[PDB]
């Protein structure tokens, strides 16, 4: 996250790592959806660009963290998978269309003060919230500059952006599966996801509600928090009857 | 670097 | 879940994080 500031304690306690095995690093984020469900970037998992392509084995979920870098006894719990599951129409190719995957969890997660689910949108909160200066939330342990790392997680505020504007910041093809957010050159203020914050969460506070809910998904973007670019957000609500098939047939 | 995690998560 | 999105440390107990306050401004 780039220029950001660290996250409170229990702010996000939805917030996943998604954590290599060997070697031990930071593969992406991720969030909790229900005590075995865990949602993330397709991309985190199957890139054949850069040659990556992990199985369940490969990985395991970190939940209830704070530090980046830290084990953080009695706090944080470590999970491993039983299966992954891609979207199957997952854009690699081209612009990463359908940027979602899903991962069980081999057992339930214990929840906590640190530790608790997200809710999924509904039709009604999503065309509520996604409206064009409305601002939602990012969190990551990924790249505080485009070219270190933090300590702890950290967090931006940041104003869905007008499709239009959108579209015409980037060469790249937008479809209705993304939404992009970000200030504008002439806002002033700055932020934006970057390298490493890949599959964490773009979260709303319903004011209707005074719940939590991921509209989107860190996807992607071109260099990170440049002005006139903004960041690129896998849209949660478009794509939901696909987790919700999932879940149905394998939970 | 990364702390070690604990061996039973392999 | 029924509790979903509703943190321990802060919606379950009445505390509010430091910047939430500027989504909530956001939703006009
Ligand atoms: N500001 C940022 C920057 C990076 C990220 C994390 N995401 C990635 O890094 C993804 C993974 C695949 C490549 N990539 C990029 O984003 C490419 N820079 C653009 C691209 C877009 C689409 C297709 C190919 C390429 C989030 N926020
Ligand atoms: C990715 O990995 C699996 C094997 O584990 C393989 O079946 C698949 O063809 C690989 N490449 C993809 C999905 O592009
Ligand atoms: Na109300
Ligand atoms: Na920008």
């Amino acid at each position: 996250i780039v220029e950001g500031s660290d996250a409170e304690i229990g702010m996000s306690p939805w917030q996943v790592m998604l954590f290599r095995k060997s070697p031990q690093e930071l593969l992406c984020g991720a969030s909790l959806i229900s005590d075995r469900w865990v949602l993330t970037a397709a991309h985190c998992l199957l890139y054949p660009p850069w040659d990556k392509n992990f199985t369940e084995n490969d990985l395991l979920v970190r939940i209830g963290k704070h530090s980046r870098t830290r084990y953080e006894r009695n706090i944080e719990k470590i999970s491993m998978l039983e299966k992954i599951y891609i979207h199957p129409r997952y854009n690699w190719r081209e612009n990463l269309d359908r940027d979602i995957a899903l991962m069980k969890l081999k057992k339930p997660v214990a929840f906590s003060d640190y530790i608790h689910p997200v809710c999924l949108p509904d039709r009604e909160t999503a065309a509520s919230l996604l409206q064009a200066g409305y601002k939602g939330r990012v969190t990551g342990w990924g790249n505080l500059k485009e070219t270190g790392q933090p300590s702890v997680l950290q967090v931006v505020n940041l104003p869905i952006v007008e499709r239009p504007v959108c579209k015409d910041s980037t060469r790249i093809r937008i479809t209705d599966n993304m939404f992009c957010a970000g200030y504008k050159p002439d806002e002033g203020k700055r932020g934006d996801a970057c390298e490493g914050d890949s599959g964490g969460p773009f979260v709303m506070k319903s004011p209707f509600n005074n719940r939590w809910y991921q509209m989107g998904i860190v996807s992607w973007g071109e260099g990170c928090d440049r002005d006139g670019k903004y960041g690129f957000y896998t849209h949660v609500f478009r794509l939901k009857k696909w987790i919700q098939k999932v879940i149905d047939q394998f939970g | 670097d990364f702390e070690e995690i604990p061996e039973e998560y392999l | 879940e029924a509790d979903c999105g509703l943190r321990p440390l802060f919606e379950k107990k009445s505390l509010e994080d430091k910047t939430e306050r500027e989504l909530l401004e956001s939703y006009i």
